[PDB]
């Protein structure tokens, strides 16, 4: 079947180039073309430009000329997109498109999302938000993971090894006055299951290869 | 050689630049070209070559400026008639034909010469293909785009042929020199050739008539299909 | 390029009834027999899904609630038929010219009769005490549709400053809202005091709830 497939998150400096790089499986590589779109968070939606996968024929916004230098690979069908010299305003999110023609997009890839800043990168920290000691609430009882401290955005919090996703209430990751971002994923799951199932939560953090436990 | 023909239409690079503009105006095109350049490759592809000394290395640099993926399998072969021909695209501009493609809509309709001597457009006089010699740039042009279409060519061809002439199928046409020969069968399997029974009809025992009985003998040795829907 | 604007900002529509998410443009984008209007549903979470382009054309696999009506001037884009599962963004798109700007979006979402909060609190954990901040959570549930506010009371002594708020999103099938609201004090200032209440407010509530818990005793 017909799917696209891009490369992950990247928490880039001010003035480093940015090279995103999709990949297309489910037809053949020099029939359509591959173009990029952008998504400012809570914004609209802003084209970059396109290239064509048959002769290597580019074709650009009149606003992201020259930063953008679209290229491809036919032999291992990956398609490009290169900005280059950033700075602190441009973070935002970008989408691999193929289009039937100039002019729609039916297929897409998952998301890239690009953040621009200086300081470091920060490992979140867990704790065990316990259940309630006074445990009278019929089978709508809840324990919860308190987690703090990212400085890049991404995380998907696997409490239990993936298992555990009815319940699951995360929310978003939200900057907290100290400056780093922190959430609250708790599960609302029967008091009788609360004591029962060992509720091990296993975050995630890709930058900064942190795959933590807590029961 | 020269003589002996009609010459260049009038108004050429002015209908060259307008009528690809209405390509990357109606059409948003898979690469937004310079339609001015379209014709400067056009003008060293034949300007000042001596008529029927032209070969098909000539205009493959429009022709790699013009590279299109033609939709495979909607596809249609033309033959006879013009104006049926554009009746039949015109109800079936889903099925893409080269006089929907992007170098039929450049350069459909016109005729080019040009003396051998120095850069001038002979708008008089022109070589035509009997009389003088069957070189010149108009057929050369023909001839290339209609191998490349044919070859690019997928899955199913709905043919059109006329009958009104007493040869059907003629065998010198370009249909029968170059289309039929690279139809490519380990892609295309069912030709459902479409007989006309307008104008004047060679015979009876149609579909039995001969030179779709020649073309109903199977040119392939791999046996791919042959049909003939008609028309009446 | 062209400008365009989408004219409603955004909606709440209860479900078995119909919505309207329309856009206008500032010159024709209908030119030689072709308009370019591409409507986009964007869920978060998700890359958006084609939907009705060049302003007839319901892609296959999308289904038939759908009518989208394109011109020279006015798009609007009407959905019959809405459903739980419809809570994203409807963002429009041009083709005409050579700028191929969007439009800016519209939230829409879904309009429930008002559901009654359920409070818990937790206190800070021992890893927690002995790792150096404190923060208390007041986790609640079908408790935001843009409502208000928790309200900290710390020993009867308010303390603002250090109280953020986090609203999940609209949810598929019930639509439940919640918020967790910490409150970052040190240790001194966590072991200053005994009583670290919180007090709720809800339209669907009638009552302020104030669950509290004593400090170290729970």
């Amino acid at each position: 079947q017909v799917q696209l497939v891009q490369s992950g998150s990247e928490l880039k400096k001010p003035g480093a180039s940015v090279k995103v790089s999709c990949k297309a499986s489910g037809y053949t590589f020099t029939d359509y073309n591959v173009h990029w779109i952008r998504q400012a968070p809570g914004q609209g939606l802003e084209w970059i430009g396109y290239f064509y996968p048959r002769n290597g024929a580019t074709h650009y916004n009149q606003k992201f000329t020259g930063r953008a230098v679209l290229s491809a690979d036919t032999s291992v069908s990956t398609a490009y997109l290169q900005i280059s010299s950033l700075k602190a305003e441009d973070t935002a999110v970008y989408f691999c498109a193929r289009g039937e023609t100039p002019g729609t997009f039916p297929y897409w890839g998952q998301g890239t999302l690009v953040t621009v800043s200086s300081a470091s990168t920060k490992g979140p920290s867990v704790f065990p938000l316990a259940p309630s000691s006074k445990s009278t609430s019929g089978g709508t009882a809840a324990l919860g993971c308190l987690v703090k401290d990212y400085f890049p955005e991404p995380v998907t919090v696997s409490w239990n090894s993936g298992a555990l996703t009815s319940g699951v209430h995360t929310f978003p990751a939200v900057l907290q006055s100290s400056g780093l971002y922190s959430l609250s994923s708790v599960v609302t799951v029967p008091s009788s299951s609360l004591g029962t199932q060992t509720y091990i939560c296993n975050v995630n953090h890709k930058p900064s290869n942190t795959k933590v436990d807590k029961k | 050689q020269q003589w002996s023909g009609p010459g260049t239409t009038k108004r050429f690079p002015e209908t060259v630049l307008a009528r690809c503009v209405k390509y990357t105006e109606i059409h948003p095109e898979m690469r937004h070209v310079d339609c001015q350049s379209v014709w400067d490759a056009f003008k060293g592809a034949f300007i000042s070559k001596h008529p029927c000394n032209i070969t098909e290395e000539d205009y493959q640099p429009l022709m790699k400026l013009g590279t299109q993926t033609v939709p495979c399998n909607k596809i249609l072969l033309w033959s006879r008639i013009k104006d049926l021909a554009h009746q039949f695209t015109q109800v079936q501009r889903d099925m893409f034909t080269l006089e929907d493609t992007l170098l039929g809509y450049l350069a459909d309709d016109l005729t080019w010469c040009g003396e051998f001597n120095t850069s001038k457009i002979n708008y008089q006089s022109c070589p035509d293909w009997r009389k003088d010699c069957s070189n010149n740039p108009v057929s050369v042009f023909w001839k290339t785009v209609s191998r490349r279409f044919a070859e690019a060519a997928c899955d199913v061809v709905h043919v059109m042929l006329n009958g009104s002439r007493s040869k059907i199928f003629d065998k010198n046409s370009t249909f029968g020199s170059v289309e039929v020969h690279n139809l490519q069968p380990e892609k295309v399997q069912t030709l459902e050739a479409w007989v006309i029974h307008g104008g004047r009809e060679d015979s009876r025992d149609l579909c039995q008539d001969p030179t779709i009985k020649e073309l109903e003998s199977i040119i392939s040795k791999r046996n791919i299909q042959f049909s003939c829907k008609n028309i009446y | 390029d062209i400008v365009l604007t989408q004219s409603p900002a955004s909606l709440a529509v209860s479900p078995g009834q119909r919505a309207t998410i329309t856009c206008r443009a500032s010159e024709s984008v209908d030119n030689f027999g072709i308009t370019f209007m591409h409507w986009y549903q964007q869920k978060p979470g998700q890359p958006p899904k084609l939907l009705i382009y060049r302003a007839s054309n319901l892609e296959s696999g999308v289904p038939a609630r759908f009518s989208g009506s394109g011109s020279r001037t006015d798009f609007t884009l009407t959905i019959n038929p809405v459903e739980a599962n419809d809570t994203a963004n409807y963002y429009c798109q041009q083709s005409s010219k050579d700028p191929r700007t969007f439009g800016q979006g519209t939230k829409l979402e879904i309009k429930r009769t008002v559901a009654a909060p359920s409070v818990f609190i937790f206190p800070p954990s021992d890893e927690q005490l002995k790792s150096g901040t404190a923060s208390v959570v007041c986790l609640l549930n079908n408790f935001y549709p843009r409502e208000a506010k928790v309200q900290w009371k710390v020993d009867n002594a308010l303390q603002s400053g250090n109280s953020q708020e986090s609203v999940t999103e609209q949810d598929s099938k019930d639509s439940t809202y919640s918020l967790s609201s910490t409150l970052t004090l040190s240790k001194a200032d966590y072991e200053k005091h005994k009583v670290y209440a919180c007090e709720v407010t809800h339209q669907g509530l009638s009552s302020p709830v104030t669950k509290s818990f004593n400090r170290g005793e729970c």
